[PDB]
């Protein structure tokens, strides 16, 4: 955004600076250099804006955009969830073998050097705490939702 | 008989084919080695049964299907009742 | 025949601004307008709208007006500024389903074949999605009238778009419980979803208000489903549904036992990377 | 008539409640499955049938009293289990 | 280091479990089979 | 020789036949992670226990 | 692992430390009869031309290995007494000679028992090894040890087998290692950081 | 605020061990106790660090070795927690109260504060109190059933202090009865020198419950007039009677044909479809989230 409005080029010949600042409210936003290449500030000026929000509109767009209907009251493909519970763990073994590798070449060349040098091949340590978040929220959400169906549905 | 029965005796089925019990066993031999009809017959108690696997995972799997059929059904009537009140007590 | 409807937040805001500019009448006015949009791949889309002048006197409430000249030329402009955009049906403000909305639809079905209506909300309070739509179906059928016609609700949600999600997520700035982890599902469908089933259980209680005292039509086609819900009510706990439940608990929690065991050693290794920067830093710097 | 606990009748009871012989009730139920008015399974050695789905009938203002009351204490069971949710997972989300 | 204020005063593990089993039961079970053939 | 599985009886000679792919993927492919992670904690003696 | 490192026995040359290559053959067969079952003993060490002819010069080891394969159960213990005595006087097996035979007993027992289900306990005397009460005290201490999946009766004089799944027994070794690794890291985290 | 109590509570505690070993040589013990109560009375009111700690281990040191009340007092003692006690007086603090629950029959609660008393200890070698806790920690686990390999850290100074006591648990893992008695005369005098004999004498109940679990898991249909000759019970008429409390305690489940004489047992397999391995998880899920 940043709407603009012209300034007279008559005052440019006079060398006179317009708009006679009486409040510390105008010079808050800094103009971009690419707009400063153009006619700002020799032919037009910026104007600070805000937005008119109101509760007549605010609530009726928040509570209506992303509402999940009955998704978490499901079981998520019950033969395949435990199948996917091995589709991660199997390569998580070998990704821990890398974690059984990368720790072993420490007390070595000053691990700031182990920051530059590890941009070619994958590391365990970040990738290994990755799947643990995946292998938890996929399990804890699915195990809990199974045990609320047993009470509510008879 | 595989479609609608669960467990039938050997003597009963051979009577509904009007032939020998040995000839009945020869019929089910060359059809499940064709595996076009699955069966697990017996020749000590004569107890054959149709479509009877172990079912390790299909219990909860078919149960979870019955939820989604049910939860689609409680949503079917829910938005249907509110319009039915709108044609009796409108204005 | 129609799968679902897709409503954008533009047209959602493009009614409420019109409800404010007619809100000065005070006494009574319903916002009734023309709904614009397409439908492709069997999914009803809603994109744009406006509102048509409309009045209603309380005595003899079968006299409505749609100034069709205002309906012609303004759609003639909108087709001119956007040929992709077209008519999709109509809408009304819908507090409580007023009576003219049986033949408003039949008045203007000469433009859209499946002339769908949309009921919106002007006072937002619920635990759901306060956007309703119906469909028009007629019947030479069972018992009521030789000419019978009753609206049927098709499912309704607020569809998104890439361009508007910039503006939608800009105008909120209030609260947005993102970072979907182990607790986004706990609240979007486990706190709320159980209370989702509250008002669905409570809705058939509201039909149940006619046991001997309520309205005069009784059932005929409402109870075949309710007879099935108590019949298709799920399997009781006697079978290996007991045993296969403990089977998977003895399988799903194994993965949880392995993954939690991993998380300890990872943070233990991160403790060593912090003692390498404490004891090897005090002697050097001071 | 039977509740949803069992609804598991035997062939001898059909031979009692329809006074028809044993060698025809199997032909009777396969016709019932083929037309589609009932959906269940058929055992033969234990002489029972596991009927599951039946055709929905009509009812008067007395059977709604059963459907009122079997529904009514199922309301508070949704109240009771969700009461654990907003009280134990309360500090997880304000 | 290594103080403990005093107020008062593989190669090994698998065979220990094997020492538990045949601790006092048929150590040199070698010749009873020669004497069980004519008895049994 | 495990080319076929079942059981054999001696009183009359009854061959009870049964089959199930039991499970193998879930546990032992998760069991070796434990003996892998054992070696990681052993390597933590080579950067912490000797060091600090 | 030791049968897996001794897997080749082809490029394993007439070396210095087992100066008879046939001594190396005796070592790789003694570890093979534990490490692998009989879909693999019936293909690898019974059919290898490199392994058949080198114990063709051995009357003892050829009779000892094949008696397990030929189901000659009674003569199996006769040379097992010979090998285990030789295992004692030999270096480098004498640290674990008592662990060998108790694994070879339980492998010779359960091989015979997993064929049948209703085998009486007085049949194993005259066909497998003499002494009925010798079989009694031996099978009682292995079922109590948690292995050898069967269940013996006493006064109707029969041995019954069962079949468990590979779930309870596979769960058992997991809870050992999970306790052992958590014993390692909890003791570690106390040692470091004071 | 000059730490005159704090720095000298150590000097109080460190002189007490010389104040004790003189008095544990040639003098009395008990008016120092009333002097220690007033020393404990002035603690926790003025300052609340390391005066609550050392004045209670030094209160216990002969109150355990006496029969004076002093054990339900330490239950209703509020001074159980000084909450920090410098990692060496704290570590044996859980030990001195660890024997208290052991000597008054509180078994399962004691073994976790015995273990915690073992693994908060320093890196010394001449450790003769660690020679005592490593003995005592798995006395109470023989009372419960579990038994680790005790010689897993065996030393040139630990080996001679284990060989009578290691031979004791050789008999417990077996089912023999007078094998316990072959210990209890060969090393009965050594067990009083360590001061543990009143615990050792009650192991005959635990040997026979280990035996009846071993027999019922081995044999399925065993005569009750056969188990007594194997356990050298010398009597079949009480061979029913131990099995009676074995079902009362709930070791074995199944029936006894008392008229015939055989004890049948059901083959209980598939515990996999039971809740109980989740309890082995839920103890260890929550703990690994704590660490």
């Amino acid at each position: 955004i940043d709407a603009f409005r012209l300034i007279n080029a008559n005052m440019m010949v006079l060398g006179h600076e317009p708009r006679q600042t009486t409040s510390n409210l105008g010079h808050l936003n800094k103009p971009s250099i690419q707009a400063l290449i153009h006619g700002l500030n020799r032919h037009y000026y910026s104007i600070t804006i805000n937005y008119r929000k109101n509760e007549l509109e605010q609530k009726m767009l928040l509570n209506l955009h992303k509402k999940s209907w009955m998704e978490g009251l499901t079981l998520q493909d019950y033969s395949e969830h435990c199948k996917h519970n091995e589709s991660v763990v199997k390569e998580m073994l070998e990704l821990a073998k890398n974690y059984n590798k990368a720790v072993e070449e420490e007390d070595k060349m000053t691990p700031e050097q182990l920051a530059i040098k590890n941009v070619g091949k994958q590391d365990p340590k970040r990738h290994l705490e990755e799947h643990v978040d995946v292998l938890m929220t996929s399990n804890i959400v699915q195990c809990l939702a199974a045990m609320l169906d047993t009470v509510v549905f008879k | 008989m595989a479609k609608y029965y669960t467990r039938i005796t050997m003597k009963r089925m051979a009577q509904l084919l009007d032939l020998s019990v040995d000839e009945s066993e020869a019929f089910l031999s060359n059809l499940v080695v064709n595996k076009t009809i699955f069966a697990k017959v017996d020749r000590l108690a004569g107890i054959i049964n149709f479509q009877r696997p172990k079912d390790p995972n299909n219990l909860l799997n078919d149960w979870s299907q019955k939820l989604n059929s049910l939860m689609s059904l409680v949503n079917k009537t829910t938005h249907l009742i509110a319009k039915e009140e709108m044609i009796h007590n409108l204005q | 025949a129609v799968q679902k409807v897709v409503v954008h937040p533009l047209v959602l805001l493009s009614v409420v601004d019109h409800f404010n500019r007619i809100g000065k009448v005070g006494n009574q006015k319903r916002v009734v307008g023309v709904l614009l949009g397409s439908w492709q791949k069997k999914v009803l889309d809603v994109s744009n709208s406006f509102a048509v002048p409309f009045d209603e006197d309380d005595k003899d409430d079968s006299v409505w007006f749609l100034d069709h000249d205002y309906l012609e030329n303004m759609y003639g402009m909108f087709k001119k500024v956007n040929a992709r955009e077209r008519i999709v049906g109509w809408y009304h403000t819908g507090p409580k389903l007023h009576k003219n909305d049986i033949a408003i639809n039949e008045l203007m079905k000469r433009y859209c074949p499946n002339s769908v209506l949309v009921i919106i909300d002007v006072k937002p309070k619920d635990l759901g999605l306060p956007t309703e739509a119906y469909i028009s179906v007629e019947e030479v059928h069972d018992d009521g009238t030789p000419t019978s016609k009753t609206f049927e609700h098709v499912t309704s949600e607020i569809g998104a778009e890439e361009a508007e999600e910039v503006g939608v997520e800009h105008l909120l700035r209030d609260i947005k419980d993102t970072t979907v982890g182990t607790l986004s599902q706990r609240i979007t469908n486990q706190v709320h979803g159980l209370k989702g089933l509250n008002s669905k259980l409570l809705d058939i209680r509201s039909y149940l208000e006619k046991v001997a005292t309520g309205k005069l039509p009784i059932n005929h086609q409402i109870i075949y489903q309710l007879q099935d819900v108590f019949n298709l009510l799920p399997d009781v706990s006697l079978q290996e549904f007991v045993k296969a439940f403990y089977l998977k608990t003895n399988d799903q929690m194994v993965v949880v036992y392995l993954a939690s065991l991993i998380r300890s050693v990872v943070a233990l290794h991160n403790l060593i990377n912090n003692k390498i920067a404490n004891r090897d830093a005090e002697k050097k710097e001071g | 008539t039977r509740p949803a606990n069992h609804r598991q009748l035997t062939f001898e009871e059909i031979a009692k409640s329809a006074k028809i012989t044993v060698n025809e009730v199997e032909l009777l139920v396969m016709k019932a499955l083929s037309v589609g008015l009932v959906k269940g399974s058929i055992d033969e050695v234990d002489k029972r049938v596991h009927m599951t789905w039946v055709q929905p009938r009509v009812l008067d203002l007395q059977q709604i009293k059963g459907m009122k009351d079997r529904l009514e204490f199922w309301c508070t069971d949704v109240k009771s289990m969700e009461m654990l949710v907003e009280h134990q997972a309360h500090d997880i989300l304000t | 280091m290594s103080e403990k204020k005093q107020p008062v005063d593989e190669d090994n593990w698998d065979d220990d479990n094997v020492e538990d089993d045949f601790s006092n039961q048929l150590r040199a079970e070698l010749e009873k089979h020669g004497y069980k053939m004519e008895t049994s | 020789d495990k080319k076929f599985h079942g059981i054999l009886d001696q009183g009359e000679g009854v061959l009870i036949i049964f089959d199930e792919p039991p499970v193998d993927k879930t546990y032992e492919a998760a069991l070796e992670t434990i003996q892998n992670m054992s070696k990681v904690v052993d390597s933590l003696y080579n950067k912490a226990k000797k060091l600090t | 692992q030791a049968a897996e490192l001794f897997l080749d026995t082809v490029s394993t040359f007439t070396s210095y430390e087992l100066m008879d290559y046939k001594t190396f053959v005796t070592y790789t067969v003694y570890v093979s009869m534990i490490a692998l079952e009989r879909p693999d003993l019936r293909e690898k060490v019974i059919k290898g031309a490199e392994i058949l002819e080198v114990l063709h010069s051995l009357p003892a080891v050829r009779q000892y290995l094949f008696s397990l394969y030929e189901c000659r159960y009674s003569v199996f213990f006769q040379s097992l007494a010979v090998v285990e005595q030789e295992m004692k006087k030999d270096w480098l097996f004498a640290p674990h000679y008592r662990y060998y035979v108790r694994e070879m007993r339980i492998h010779a027992y359960s091989q015979l028992l997993e064929s049948y289900r209703s085998l009486t306990l007085g049949y194993m005397a005259e066909a497998f090894g003499v002494g009925v009460e010798f079989i009694d005290q031996e099978l009682s201490r292995f079922i109590a040890a948690g292995r050898l999946h069967c269940k013996i009766d006493k006064v109707n004089e029969i041995v019954e087998t069962n079949r468990p799944d590979s779930k309870n027994w596979q769960y058992q070794e997991t809870i050992k290692k999970g306790d052992l690794l958590l014993n390692r890291v909890q003791k570690l985290s106390r040692v470091i950081n004071m | 605020s000059t730490q005159n109590r704090r720095a000298l509570d150590l000097v109080a505690a460190k002189c007490y061990y010389y104040h004790a070993r003189v008095y544990e040589f040639l003098d009395k013990l008990d008016v120092v106790r009333s002097f220690l109560h007033a020393r404990l009375r002035t603690a926790t009111l003025r300052h609340d660090a390391d005066g609550q700690a050392t004045l209670l281990n030094l209160l216990l040191r002969n109150y355990l070795h006496y029969s004076l009340y002093d054990q339900a007092e330490k239950l209703v003692s509020k001074s159980v927690f000084p909450e920090q006690a410098n990692n060496n007086e704290w570590a044996r603090y859980l030990y001195y109260t660890g024997r208290i629950k052991a000597i008054q029959l509180e078994y399962s609660e004691a073994r976790r504060t015995m273990t915690n008393a073992l693994r908060k200890a320093p890196q010394h070698t001449a450790v003769g109190f660690k020679q005592t806790v490593h003995k005592l920690l798995i006395v109470v686990e023989l009372l419960l059933g579990e038994i680790p390999d005790r010689l897993q850290f065996r030393q040139p100074s630990l080996k001679r202090s284990l060989m009578p006591y290691f031979l004791l648990t050789q008999a417990v893992r077996t089912g023999n009865l007078a094998k316990f008695n072959q210990v209890l005369d060969q090393f009965g005098e050594k067990f009083q020198a360590d001061g543990t004999y009143t615990l050792i004498i009650r192991l005959r109940h635990n040997v026979i419950k280990t035996g009846v679990r071993m027999i019922s898991l081995s044999y399925s249909r065993i005569s009750l007039a056969d188990i007594a000759q194997k356990l050298q019970l010398d009597s079949p008429e009480d061979a029913e009677f131990i099995v009676a409390k074995a079902i009362r305690d709930g070791v074995i489940e199944a029936s006894i044909n008392h008229e015939k004489g055989y004890v049948q047992s059901k083959e209980m397999i598939d515990i996999y479809s039971t809740r109980e391995p989740q309890l082995a998880f839920h103890q260890r899920i929550s703990f690994c989230l704590d660490i």
